[PDB]
């Protein structure tokens, strides 16, 4: 055994005590039985029972007079043999659990007579004032009826015997003479005393090491209130006892309905949640009150989940637009995903446009997937290798184009999540028809084509040399295009490609080394395409899809902002492709053309006989300008500069490099509008008409957007929940910022008018302060 | 990052968390909230941009006011950091996220009658203090006051859509900006704003409106909503400046005389809370520390604070134990109850501060948090219906909260017990189903981590089952309360009936959990079922539970039969119908007779319990007819069980005869005479236990033969025949008396019972004996558990360790300061430097001619002679006249200068002296009782050495013993561990004084039967002392255990000259001159108990029987010495050579331990020398013989010392004539 100092929490298990000897009072039979005497006629008169002393042990707690430890009692031998046991006994409280405040206690219960057995009482302290528990050592005690205790004299000698156990400096011959000290401790039996009303007992509890004791540790985590406490009180107020459910109605029903009309991502209060809990009738009545009421309650126990899931199929079918709110990872409920899948069982053409968010849902589709993976591995343990997911599989097998979209979407997720790689094979197994698989392999050759482009990007040469080499590579690729059969087009799943024109192809002068090639389709028409590799286009691709969806939202308002929805997608992890467009640089259009007027008059010059006005080209240009301004304000797309902005001769304003967004700009954070000084001048001279019209289209687009903005908010919530480039924990603050730029908390549209006033300040500073003028000069210098 | 101190967000000017809310007004410019976070921990700040603020930046006065206001930490909220940087000028404050009004709406449960008045009082005190700070005018809004877990209101200077509180003065006096007037304000405006805000807090909605301002201009308002409160509010409301609001006057106008003092003590407690409420500003751990400390101090002060207002004598605390000490201070938790809600609140006590301290106790910074939550549960003593609900709701939350420590379950059980001690009728109809669900929640929380003990909680809840029935009675009380109306009595009755039918399922779940815990096996739950059986009265259900406990009693009769005993003893408390089961219980007693002796005592307890209330006379008559016959056992409990037979007979004449048939008492008359009968029934069960051993031996024997010369008696008939010859001799080995003729046929049934006890195990000249029991280990397993703890690897240190971190470990640090230290530090401290040991080869081979004779003091002999070793040995000799002399070795060697090189005056006769090992200090003791040590001082010059001065380092009087004893012999030693000295008293008592502290470590005393001390010697380990006896005995004692190891004697049994531990002989052998006359030196190995080598002067070999070790001899031996001149002598032994001065022929002799053959005398007579040689008679003992065959004149040698000159070895000697000489 080893001695060492070891603190409470540091020390591990529960205490135990061995107990051995006593002191015969000699006043009775040696068992302390019956109080023997020659006067025993009185012993028959007093009915004095013969008691055989036994023992019991339990600890008085802390001297706080509470009760903690366990009473325990052993078997019976002669107490006239003075019951020398050295018998160990224990209870269930560890030293880590043991409070340094604590005390031992013992009651000696004899066995006397009819309904009779005696009782004697004693108590003592557990640890030392030096915190060592009885010094983890042998001892001896004395006790009377009350207020008595133990000392050390001969027990101090015995304590020195415990110092032999306590490992004072020792040697081997000393150990043999410690056998001679077993003879000496044998000689120690000579002790004598004859007290009364009190008794002595020899009790050794030598351990290996000296304990120490303290309190338990703790954890402070995430002078303050906290979240879980509010949960405690709120949940304490959640009784709802008498089960009778009234069906009352009043003017407050309208206000409550307005309270249920709040945004999906919002976090409701306490009283509002309860008001929505008693609103179950009207909540079932209104289809827009479904998801809100679903988030108004928390499902943990089966009690709430009972009525919840019971009302799940009972309530009116919710709008599919509002169904995207409960389709997020925020609600992982099985019945929720089930019912939503039943509502999403119908797959429209907008589901193909929702495939981007469906990839996010696929990334978020895994929750406690160990069971499902084991279930699949159970059936995969037979043959060697050589849920809404079923709905997605059925939708993938239904239309070959949708399956190609799912595979193309899986190609990107294959890099981030390793399970997606096998999930692609599961998707191939999800589609029985191999008719689409052949064209999928023909489109899988595009990976080798991108590898060939990367091979062309591997060698470094002159600009013209790399151009001619790109032409030769375009010819070698033109051979394969004619050799291989027609495949699915990147621009649209419906259109099929035939071949590619070698001499019509071009090459980007940028650092990314993009490839521009005009490929003749099966419709016998040339189609320009610009592809890139060695980078993640997922940002600008998702932004492009969001631009197309928003364009659909605008088309739903029966008004077109004339914005060109540039097609963008990611082929491989590093590779991506995009539909090319007649785009010219802003700096090039400024320097060469000397103003945007001549460049716009290049394609379709219009000189009116009256005002010299321009037609639907300039109209679409202005609409595209205002629309791009609204998009830049809303989405908060950053890293947009003269280089990041392009001009499309079709009358469209092109914007690229969406990698930085959601309030992220390369330089210090600028205003919402992306409008520069040039467009501000061009629309500045025409302001009397053009600015009023652009403001009309502005406000109109604001109303249209903010009307349906909820679905886009939920979709963005799920998409951001999955994962994002250029954003990480941005996501919470990003959602927040989307709401702020949207100003959903304000019923006043005057914010757009304030932005218009800012656009008015863009031409000339208000000069409220010197730092304000310097700020305007800074914004002008930044441009 | 391109530039530091910037931010991602537009409005954000610096590093912080994400965005937040904001506001604006027609009164003032717009503002925005901000949050700066430390990776998930943020505060509540405000956005301000210093970059554009460089144009004005008049923040001086605002910063002074901010420093002054936030400097103090009153009940009102204080600003955290107000500052301006090169980028962000944003301000900051502590995290709140609770507005006053918003929390008033959010916390209807935390809102109370006296609570609002308390918060308003705190706001009044803060406002008055602010008015005393000569600063005011802060705009009052409902978002100013914030709340925390402490549920206290804290107002901030920044109160930022909501209705504004206008200042009537600044309003009515405003024309064109008051003619371009600068910043202005008064305490009056703060009084009016504070007024309106206070009303807004009172009602929950404010009075602020355009029409309200117009009405204020109309000098009239409609008052609708207490008298004094309305007047005091209207004072500030009417006209701020004109009507003289006077916040201080209202503070003195406070209604409650009690509430004022209580909230004064609560203001001090609020200062404590401020102490808890208190780049780099404040530490994160400082919050938790401030919390735990606030709680501990809160309770420690809650003793006397409770004593202040509305206390009670009895309590659960220490001071409460002192208060309950007067009122009589098994195991249960109980204290002063509520007593019908403080006797319907006779003292009108309503306090939410306790609930506030509990909500603050919701957190936990240590295990002191246990006592904190317990103190909150104690604070629950104030009885309020709605409050008790939330208080009890918190407890279960705490239960399910911390799975870290098991103490959480205990504290939760305590608070729950308090909730059971609440004793109040249900206020809300929800209290029924809420309790029904509360049970289910506790059931869900009942499932937890393994190895944790829920047993105590099980016994507690089972004991609270009666309280559950009382809760059903509370549901009946709710029904009775709902029956007070018209046409609602039958409705409430049917509702209570249906709720009872639904409660049957809850009772079913409870019984299910009970049966589950009972079936769990964790035997502590079985003991927890005792209290369950005690409180089982509330459950009137079937005997199925008792059947489960019966099967549990069988499975216990399998393994845990000791526990089966204790359970069965408690099982006698059933007291239930169907007495037919009591027969099976009697059979269970017969089954309890199987093995466990505790089961016998338990069955005796059940026997008395059954003796109290009987059932069937005849069955129990035959039962007791067998049992009383089996009650003749001599066991202490068996007698007690035997005494119940008389009590049974009480409940007549026919029974008297029937009992007289089996009666063993001829003289029996009554109960007392029955006691005399039992007194005559005295027997010994030891021979009965041995007989049981013979029964088990017979069970191990062959019973196969049924030959000679199944019913009840057939067992006995088969029992007797089992043995013939063996049982006969076994019967002859006992007392074999006429009283031992009792057959005790019940021992056969107990024999088959013990055969079942042996059936719980394997198959049961002669082989090894079979024990009836086996000992537990508990020893080596403890050390192995220490090895597992070593796998856990806590810390420890033998030597000094660095200062430990602050905490409860400070007791262990103080424990480290509770041990004496710096024993080694006393070595290098004083008394000069420390030399080293320089040795030399064997010096016995040299001729050893005397090259010097010098005597400084003719008059008397030297009492001691010693030498200080080194390159240049320092010679030292004492005097009988009490003089200390020191001579230089080399100086006497070369120049041969003969005088005292150093002289010290002791002024009194000196006893002895010794040189401290590896030191330059010389220790000396004097018969005046003067013990002192002199440090050496010397120098080295001119390629030589010289001495400077002699001074005593330490002075300790031996006369301080009190008996005036003179020091006999002294031996000192210094171990690298520690240094000390040992000396013999005038009464020859061993005393070891610590050289470090110059104090007595311990005192040893040789037995007076040994006469006096014949010598002094120290063990190699110096843990043992070797001392001779004047009685002619040898005694070695162990100072470790502080006792005498052994006492030896031999030879002629005369006095022992000297005793010492030889080098080559090791510590296992000791050299002792004494004992037998002819023998010069007797060397005996301590452990061997024999003398290995005895050097004797004689012409013949001694007797083997006489040379044998004497042990059995006792103290009765009369001392016989020798007066011859050959007796007294001196001897010194070192380096394998043992030198001895022979007084016989008056010559110096040298015995080499290597070869006694080559051994010879240094200086001898003129004519011839002596020839010596050894031999061995015994295998374990050898003996050396010396065969004998004059200018130098010197007296007997009183002292001698061996030395090395660093060139050639040599010896020095001092005689009894006061003469010294040297031989090289």
């Amino acid at each position: 055994n080893n001695i060492t100092f070891c603190v409470s929490q540091d020390l591990d298990v529960p205490l135990k005590v061995k107990i051995k000897s006593l002191e015969g009072h000699k006043p009775l039979l040696k068992p302390s039985q019956k109080i023997l005497n020659p006067e025993l006629m009185l012993i028959g008169s007093n009915v004095f029972p013969s008691s055989d002393l036994i023992v019991s042990l339990q600890v008085f707690d802390k001297e706080r007079n509470r009760n903690l430890t366990l009473p325990i009692y052993t078997p019976y031998i002669p107490f006239r043999n003075s019951r020398t046991w050295d018998y160990w006994l224990t209870l269930p409280i560890r030293i880590k659990q043991l409070t340094f405040s604590s005390h031992l206690r013992i009651i000696l219960w004899e066995y006397n007579g009819s309904k009779q057995i005696p009782f004697f009482n004693l108590e003592t302290s557990i640890f030392n004032l030096k915190d060592c528990t009885l010094k983890r050592g042998f001892e001896s005690l004395k006790f009377r009826y009350d207020v008595i205790d133990h000392c050390e004299v001969v027990t101090d000698n015995k304590d020195q015997e415990n110092l032999n156990k306590y490992f004072q400096g020792e040697f081997t011959r000393l150990p043999w003479l410690d056998e001679i000290t077993i003879s000496k401790l044998r000689k120690q039996r000579e002790n004598r005393t004859w007290p009364q009303g009190t008794f002595v007992l020899n009790l050794e509890f030598p351990m290996l090491e000296l304990p120490v004791v303290f309190i338990e540790r703790e954890i402070m985590n995430t002078n303050d209130p906290i979240e879980e406490k509010y949960r405690r009180l709120e949940r304490a107020s959640k009784n709802a006892n008498l089960d009778k459910q009234v069906k009352p109605d009043i003017k407050k029903r309208d206000y409550l309905n307005k309270i249920i009309n709040y945004p999906p991502g919002t976090k409701l209060t306490a009283h509002e949640k309860g008001s929505i809990w008693k609103y179950r009738y009207y909540l079932m009545n209104n289809k827009k009150a479904l998801t809100k009421l679903l988030q108004s309650t928390n499902l943990r126990e089966e009690s709430e989940r009972v009525e919840v899931l019971e009302l799940m199929d009972s309530w009116a079918e919710i709008d599919i637009d509002d169904a995207l709110e409960l389709l997020g990872s925020t609600f992982k409920n099985l019945s929720v995903r089930s019912y939503a899948v039943n509502r999403l069982k119908k797959a429209s053409d907008k589901e193909l446009e929702l495939y981007l968010l469906q990839l996010v849902e696929a990334v978020c589709f895994e929750n406690l997937s160990t069971f499902s993976d084991k279930s699949n591995s159970e059936f995969t343990i037979v043959d060697a290798v050589s849920p809404l997911a079923e709905f997605l599989i059925r939708r993938a097998l239904v239309n070959p184009r949708l399956g190609s979209f799912f595979y193309w979407y899986l190609k990107s997720e294959s890099e981030d999540k390793p399970y997606l790689d096998q999930i692609l094979s599961s998707f191939w197994s999800r589609l029985d028809k191999k008719s689409r698989n052949i064209l999928n392999d023909q489109v899988r050759l595009i990976n080798v084509l991108r590898e060939c482009c990367e091979t062309i990007k591997r060698l470094k040469d002159t600009t013209a040399k790399k151009m001619e080499l790109l032409v030769h590579l375009l010819e070698t690729k033109v051979r394969p295009l004619v050799k291989v059969r027609p495949i699915a087009l990147p621009l649209d799943p419906d259109v099929l490609i035939c071949d590619v024109c070698p001499e019509t192809s071009k090459v980007f002068k940028s650092s990314l080394s993009p490839l521009k090639i005009t490929f003749k389709t099966t419709l016998n028409q040339p189609y320009h395409l610009m592809f890139k590799v060695g980078d993640d286009l997922r940002q600008d691709q998702l932004v492009v899809q969001i631009i197309s969806l928003m364009n659909e939202l605008l088309k739903n308002e029966n008004v077109d902002l004339k914005l060109t929805p540039y097609k963008i997608l990611a082929t491989g992890p590093q590779e991506g492709a995009i539909e090319f467009i007649p785009n010219d640089t802003l700096a090039s259009i400024l320097s060469k053309y000397h103003g945007i007027l001549g460049y716009l008059k290049l394609h379709y010059p219009d000189e009116n006989a009256t005002l010299g006005v321009q037609g639907w080209v300039l109209d679409n240009f202005v609409k595209s300008c205002a629309g791009y301004c609204v998009i830049t304000y809303i989405l908060g797309v950053g890293d947009r500069h003269l280089d990041n902005l392009l001009v499309t001769p079709d009358g469209h304003f092109f914007h690229a490099d969406f990698g930085y967004i959601l309030g992220q700009d390369p330089k210090p954070f600028p205003p919402l509008m992306k409008l520069p000084p040039q467009i501000i001048e061009a629309f500045g001279g025409a302001e009397s008409s053009n600015y009023d019209k652009f403001r009309s289209y502005c406000f109109v687009a604001y109303s249209i957007l903010r009307r349906n903005a909820g679905l886009i908010l939920n979709l963005f919530e799920l998409m951001k929940t999955s994962n994002i480039p250029d954003i990480r924990i941005d996501p919470n603050g990003a959602i927040l910022r989307v709401r702020e730029r949207f100003n959903l908390n304000m019923s006043e549209e005057d914010a757009t008018v304030h932005f218009q006033n800012l656009i008015n300040d863009s031409v000339n500073a208000l000069l409220p302060i010197v730092i304000d003028h310097l700020h305007n000069l800074a914004q002008y210098w930044r441009t | 990052q391109a530039s530091p101190s910037i931010a991602i967000f537009s409005y954000i000017d610096v590093l912080e968390e994400v965005h937040y809310v904001s506001q604006l007004n027609s009164s003032r410019f717009l503002k925005t909230c901000k949050a700066l976070d430390p990776n998930g921990e943020i505060v509540i700040k405000v956005f301000i941009k210093p970059k554009d603020q460089y144009s004005l930046r008049p923040f001086l006065q605002r910063i002074r006011a901010q420093s002054f206001k936030l400097g103090q930490l009153p009940h009102v909220l204080n600003y955290s950091k107000l500052i301006e940087t090169n980028r962000a000028g944003y301000m900051i404050r502590q995290h709140l996220k609770n507005n006053l009004y918003d929390r008033l709406s959010l916390r209807p449960y935390l809102q109370d009658i006296e609570l609002k008045f308390i918060a308003f009082q705190l706001l009044n005190a803060l406002k008055d203090i602010h008015n005393l700070n000569i600063v005011h005018g802060d705009i009052k809004t409902e978002n100013i006051l914030v709340t925390s877990w402490n549920w206290c209101i804290l107002t901030d200077f920044a109160a930022f859509t909501c209705y504004l509180a206008p200042e009537r003065f600044n309003s009515k006096l405003y024309q064109d900006g008051k003619s371009n007037n600068g910043r202005l304000t008064k305490e009056m405006d703060i009084f009016s704003l504070g007024c309106v805000i206070a009303e807004i807090f009172a009602e929950g909605r404010p009075i602020f409106n355009l029409s309200q301002l117009f009405k204020y201009k109309s000098n009239s308002y409609d008052v609708n909503r207490s008298t004094d409160l309305r007047n005091l509010v209207l004072d500030m409301i009417q006209l701020d400046p004109s009507k003289r609001l006077s916040c201080d006057e209202l503070l003195n106008k406070y209604r409650g005389i009690f509430f004022p003092d209580y909230f004064y003590t609560f203001i001090y407690d609020y200062f404590r809370n401020l102490v808890t409420m208190t780049n780099t500003c404040t530490n994160s751990t400082l919050e938790d520390n401030v919390k735990l400390l606030d709680e501990t101090t809160e309770k420690i002060y809650r003793d006397f604070s409770q004593i202040c207002h509305c206390l009670d004598f009895p309590l659960i605390k220490d001071g409460g134990e002192i208060g309950s000490d007067p009122p009589i201070l098994l195991v249960l938790q109980q204290f002063t109850k509520v007593s019908e809600k403080i006797k319907s609140v006779k003292e009108e006590c309503a306090l939410l501060f306790i609930s506030y301290l509990s909500h603050s106790i919701r957190s936990i910074v240590s295990t002191a948090t246990k006592l904190k939550n317990l103190e909150l549960l104690a604070v629950f003593a104030q009885f309020v219906s709605d409050e008790n609900k939330i208080d009890r709701v918190v407890p279960y939350f705490v239960c399910c909260f911390e799975d870290s420590d098991q103490d959480v379950q205990a504290l939760s059980l305590l608070t729950l017990i308090q909730v059971l001690t609440s004793v109040r009728k249900l206020n809300q109809l929800n209290e029924n189903i809420f309790v029904d669900y509360l049970l289910p929640r506790l059931k869900r929380l009942l499932i937890s981590n393994r190895q944790n003990t829920n047993y105590l909680r099980i016994v507690f809840a089972n004991c609270l089952s009666d309280l559950a029935i009382i809760i059903n009675r509370f549901q009946e009380f709710t029904f009775a309360q709902h029956c007070n109306d018209n046409s609602s009595t039958k409705y409430s009755a049917k509702l209570i009936q249906s709720v009872e039918d639904l409660t049957v399922s809850f009772l079913t779940d409870n019984d299910t959990y009970v049966k589950m815990a009972l079936l769990q096996n964790r035997e502590r739950t079985n003991d927890i079922i005792l209290s369950h059986l005690i409180t089982y009265l509330n459950d009137k259900d079937p005997a199925l539970r008792v059947s489960l406990i019966q099967t549990i009693s069988g499975i216990s009769i399998l393994l845990g039969t000791v526990t089966l005993e204790q359970y069965i003893l408690p099982l006698l408390i059933q007291t239930i119908t169907d007495s037919e089961e009591l027969v099976v219980i009697s059979v269970l007693q017969s089954l309890k007779s199987l093995f466990k002796t505790g089961l016998i005592r338990k069955k005796y307890y059940i026997d008395i319990s059954k003796t109290t209330s009987p059932l069937l006379l005849h069955p129990n008559n035959w039962i007791r007819q067998f049992t009383l016959m089996i009650i003749i056992e001599i066991i202490n409990k068996l007698s007690k069980a035997e005494v119940y037979c008389i009590l049974y007979p009480i409940i007549v004449e026919f029974n008297f005869k029937s009992m007289i048939s089996c009666c063993k008492q001829p003289v029996s008359r009554s109960v007392y005479n029955l006691l005399c009968s039992w007194s005559v029934r005295a027997s010994k069960s030891l021979f009965w236990k041995k007989i049981i051993t013979n029964h088990v031996d017979s069970f191990g024997n062959n019973r196969i033969e049924f030959i000679t010369k199944s019913t009840v008696y057939s067992h006995d008939n088969k029992e007797i025949p089992l043995t013939a010859e063996d049982r006969n001799w076994i019967d002859k080995f006992h007392i074999i008396g006429l009283t031992e003729k009792d057959i005790w046929k019940i021992v056969a049934l107990r024999g088959y019972v013990i055969r079942t006890a042996r059936v719980m195990a394997a198959n049961p000249n002669l082989k090894n004996v079979f024990v009836q029991l086996e000992p537990t280990s508990y020893h080596m397993h403890s050390p192995n558990h220490g090895l597992k703890d070593n796998a856990n690897v806590k810390p420890e240190r033998k030597v000094v360790v660095s200062n430990s971190y602050e905490g409860d470990v400070e007791s262990i640090e103080k424990f480290l300061s509770t041990f004496k230290i710096l024993p080694p530090l006393r070595d290098y401290k004083e008394f000069g430097p420390i030399q080293e040991i320089v040795r030399s080869p064997n010096m016995g081979n040299l001729r050893g001619k005397l090259i010097a004779t010098l005597m400084e003091n003719e008059p008397n002999s030297i009492t001691s002679s010693a030498v200080s070793p080194g390159e240049t040995p320092y010679l030292i000799t004492g005097s009988d006249q009490g003089v200390i002399k020191i001579w230089n070795l080399k100086e006497i060697i070369v120049g041969e200068v003969y005088s005292s090189s150093l002289t010290y005056d002791c002024s009194s006769t000196v006893t002895q002296i010794t040189m401290i090992p590896n030191f330059d200090a010389f220790a000396v003791s004097s018969k005046d009782g003067q013990i002192i040590v002199l440090k050496v001082n010397h120098y080295q010059q001119e390629s030589e050495v010289k001495f400077l001065n002699c001074e005593c380092i330490r002075k300790i009087n031996l006369k301080n013993f009190g008996k005036n004893e003179y020091a006999v012999r002294m031996r000192a030693f210094v171990n690298e561990e520690k240094s000390l000295l040992v000396a013999l008293t005038n009464l020859s008592r061993v005393i070891i004084f610590d050289i470090r502290t110059l104090e007595r470590l311990q005192i040893i005393e040789n037995s007076p039967r040994h006469g006096a001390v014949s010598s002094i010697c120290i063990d190699e380990e110096c843990c043992v002392l070797i001392l001779g006896t004047t009685r002619g005995i040898i005694d070695i004692w162990d100072i470790r255990f502080n006792v005498l190891i052994r006492s030896w004697s031999f030879g002629d049994h005369a006095p022992i000259t000297h005793v010492e531990v030889c080098q080559f002989y090791g510590k296992n052998s000791v050299i002792v001159v004494g004992g037998s006359s002819k023998t010069f030196l007797t060397i005996w190995n301590f452990v061997k108990g024999h003398c290995q080598y005895a050097f004797i002067n004689s012409d013949e070999q001694p007797s083997m029987e006489h040379f044998l070790p004497i042990e059995k001899g006792l103290e009765e031996l009369n001392f016989c010495g020798i007066r011859s001149l050959n007796a007294l002598s001196t001897i010194s032994v070192s380096n394998d050579k043992i030198l001895l001065t022979d007084e016989a022929t008056s010559s110096i002799v040298m015995f080499s331990l290597n070869e006694l053959s080559s051994s010879k005398a240094v200086i001898s007579p003129s004519r011839f020398s002596d020839v010596f040689i050894p031999t061995q008679v015994t295998a374990n003992l050898t003996m050396l013989l010396r065969k004998m065959k004059s200018l130098y004149h010197h007296d007997i040698i009183n002292s001698i010392s061996t030395c090395e000159v660093d060139e050639t070895p040599l010896l020095v000697a001092c005689d009894n004539s006061g003469l010294i000489g040297i031989f090289q």
